[PDB]
């Protein structure tokens, strides 16, 4: 969800 | 000489450690989250700054993990010699921090936009840490 | 070109060493990483473009390279997507120095970019700040 | 007895 993961 | 004189501090955030070097003559800043406040990682995090840069001096807060073998050791194996910025990195950071999962994300994400914000002909940071060391080369 | 890089990975020990190279100048960033995956490979570009004023970087267009988290650093870090027996080399002269791997990649860099007309260390600075 | 260790 976030920019270094979903 | 100038060019070659870096600052280094930590800062602490979300209960991690953020070491922060700054080149004095620019305002260029590289930082990142480490595992510990500690003379090894103190030294990696120095090892790596000076090879990435011409780094001579660089003044630190002379504090425990300034005091043991290994900072010295780094330091003299690179020819380093030991003789607001915080907050607003921070202030960036909170910024961004929603963004990122972890905080060692919203760091870079932070360092980034420091370093490439044009506030302002004038120059970011970035673009003034290199033009003040290719004048110095040249 | 002075904003263009190539993205590259190399193995030692069983680690893994990403390495960064700015194709102009033939200097390098390079570190170990806990494994080649899009999220640590997304970080390691992130840290680069906060450094140096990255537009293009080419890569193997591997695994690490298909899911969201690569291609999601890039756009937010305006990244286009489009040496390693060197540095094997100076890391081996420098190895028993450090009880770590990931210290001895860091010493060869060091070595790589300093050695020397110019550096190139020297060289990425100098066609940078020829380009503003 | 290393540089980043002993
Ligand atoms: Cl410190
Ligand atoms: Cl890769």
């Amino acid at each position: 969800p976030k920019i270094d993961n979903g | 000489s100038s060019p070659g004189i870096w600052q280094l501090d930590c800062t602490h955030l979300e209960g991690k450690v953020i070491l922060v070097a700054v080149h004095v003559a620019s305002g260029y800043i590289e930082a990142e989250v480490i595992p510990a406040e500690t003379g090894q990682e103190t030294a990696y995090f120095l090892l790596k700054l000076a090879g990435r840069w011409p780094v001579k001096t660089v003044h630190t807060d002379n504090g425990s993990n300034f005091t043991g073998a290994t900072v010295r050791a780094a330091c003299d194996w690179a020819g380093i010699k030991q003789e607001s910025m915080n907050k607003e990195l921070k202030k960036i950071i909170g910024q961004v921090r929603d963004q990122a999962e972890h905080l060692k994300t919203a760091v870079q994400m932070a360092v980034f936009i420091h370093n490439h914000k044009r506030k302002g002909g004038g120059y970011s940071a970035g673009e003034r840490i290199v033009d003040i060391i290719a004048t110095d080369i040249q």
